DNA sequence: ATGTGGTCCCCACT
DNA sequence: TAGTGGGGACCACA
């Protein structure tokens, strides 16, 4: 809700949430703010999970995995809305 | 040298990491945190399970 | 002995 | 030249 930074990168309001600008120049990726604080946008999937996830991505025909995550979240909307 | 395993896919071996766009990450972590999971991988497990009906129509 | 999660740099591209 | 996706390496650990 309020704050320029956690105390930390500059906090920037976006649609539905907030991003955090990189704190340096060797790596300029933005992070995101979440209920548990700043988080990296990159995640490591376990082998079992990765295999299933890329099967979904490949069957969708999507080049970028993030778009397949978008699709999954849409298709799960019913279950998400119940927590 | 790194010792992380890759996984077999229809397009060849693939690294197990995914970079999420900012908007996707914000929505994804909302799901993960509302589920109470410490590891993101467990959240996409759950998304795949709950999207099964749609996945089977692919 | 060979993996793990998570992240730090870095390269090419915009 | 500011932010991107994704490769390779590294820390700490088992």
């Amino acid at each position: 809700l309020k704050g320029y930074s956690v105390g930390g990168g500059e906090i920037v309001e976006v649609q539905g949430g907030h991003i955090i600008r990189a704190t340096g120049r060797k790596d300029r990726h933005s992070k995101v703010f979440t209920s548990k604080g700043p988080r990296d946008r990159r995640v490591r999937l376990s082998a079992h999970t990765a295999i299933q996830f890329y099967d979904v991505q490949d069957r969708l025909g999507y080049d970028r995995p993030s778009k397949a995550v978008d699709w999954l979240i849409k298709k799960a909307k019913t279950a998400i809305d119940k927590l | 040298k790194d010792r992380h395993s890759k996984v077999f896919t229809s397009k060849g071996p693939r690294d197990r990491r995914v970079r999420l766009s900012a908007h996707t990450a914000i929505q994804f972590y909302d799901v993960q945190d509302r589920l109470g999971y410490d590891r993101p991988s467990k959240a996409v497990d759950w998304l795949i399970k709950k999207a099964k009906t749609a996945i089977d129509k692919l």
